[PDB]
């Protein structure tokens, strides 16, 4: 037979900056957002769910290092924690 | 590889604490995880995004070590991006995947991501809601009930994002 | 550094 | 002297539904989103941070009860967990 | 009251596990927390939002038990909402608050919240980014580094939000 | 039930 399902669900965007604002990039270091997302990913993917890891990223941009930037998490419809259980 | 691995013990501890509210994981032997990276370094009327090459190298290795097959696409136009997305949404590998990662990197404005042929007077941007639209339950049922993480590295305008305060 |  | 600060930070929206979609309401029961936000608030404010509580709300809308609805968390810039420590 | 209270013991346990990443709380004796509820039940050209009275009663009691002074406003126009917001952003009580809760309830479309005098041909909506704009560090420094939780109960369009699948 |  047929059943109804939610048209939009289990999504989660993570932008390098907040609306109206720019994001930084270095010719030999790449984007700060990226290098940092990676750094945190490599570090906490084993114990923290994605949402938490994203927060931890925002937190590292908390003290404005001149090249100020504030990463935003948007349109979140994750109804559960998403751990990446790296290693399997 | 460079990702700090999750030990069986702690994995089950995590699996124990709140099992009911965790997205199910598919067995390592059978799953075919897909990930898509769209990066625009070369532009026809905007300063080249020097440094992209390093971001690409960065994300790709990461995703792979996370267990994702990474498809990389460079310097596309909104159209091309919209096409590649419809393609990715139709890939057969998703049927046997448990999540997916989409990564965009390019100049941008407040309304969307900039495509290669973008200019001030003639737009070439991919509206953000379009990405969410093309990967939803209607246009991509293979991913229903599965994590769809979009990561975007793009300017959202021109403002420097800061205000001054006294002290 | 540049603007993205 | 003067220092720079982020123009936008420590925000978090929580909408009753996803974009393009409606939300439900009953004449003698009010909005489901609301009654449910409250229910969860009363229950987990003591042990869970706001973000987590919001997720738990989305989760209760997971199985489409005819009057389908999916609550979205948006424009999140919370760099830390926000526990409401009710009771003090 | 009806909120399950946090025991001193567990509070410090929570306070211990990850203190460095928790928004600081202000002493119960000195803080003056503010919360604003804007609800529109009566409309000039749209069906009355019957049931609002219960939502209002609901949120208000909740916020109060959470330690917030609740200011309630009913049936406003976008203008009036934009005014009330500028007012709330200027309130002196925030200087001695640690967070704030804004709650909107009314009909709505995809772009924003509907004000009392809204019609199909003559708009009266409050754009969502405006709320975020009026409470940021520039327009409301009293709340810098403090939680600003916006809760919205409004339609985001007309679509019923569902698609069918076979089984 | 109605639409909000």
């Amino acid at each position: 037979a047929i059943k109804k399902a939610h048209i939009e669900k289990d999504f989660i965007a993570f932008c390098s900056s907040t609306p109206d604002n720019v994001s930084w990039r270095h010719p030999t270091m790449g984007s700060v957002f990226i290098g940092r997302l990676i750094e945190h990913m490599q570090e906490y993917a084993c114990s923290c769910d994605v949402e938490e890891i994203f927060r931890k990223v925002r937190f590292s941009f908390e003290q404005p290092a001149g090249r100020a930037q504030m990463p935003t998490t948007e349109r979140v419809t994750l109804t559960r924690c998403f751990y990446l259980f790296p290693g399997h | 590889g460079n990702v700090k691995l999750c030990s069986l013990e702690e994995a089950q501890r995590i699996w124990k604490q709140k099992s009911a509210e965790i997205y199910p994981i598919m067995d390592k032997s059978s799953r075919t995880r897909l990930a898509l990276i769209i990066c625009n370094e070369e532009f026809d009327s905007i300063p080249r995004r020097t440094g992209a090459e390093v971001d690409i190298t960065g994300m790709t290795m990461l995703l792979q070590n996370l267990g994702y097959s990474v498809d990389v696409k460079k310097n596309l136009t909104a159209s091309d991006m919209t096409t590649e997305l419809e393609a990715f949404a139709h890939r057969p590998e998703h049927k046997t995947s448990d999540s997916t990662f989409l990564v965009f990197m390019s100049h941008g404005i407040r309304e969307g991501i900039c495509g290669k042929k973008h200019s001030e007077q003639v737009p070439d941007i991919l509206q953000l809601n379009a990405i969410f639209n093309m990967l939803n339950t209607k246009n991509c049922p293979s991913l229903k009930d599965k994590p769809k993480v979009i990561i975007i590295q793009a300017c959202r305008g021109d403002s420097p994002g800061v205000v001054w305060f006294k002290d | 550094w540049e603007h993205d």
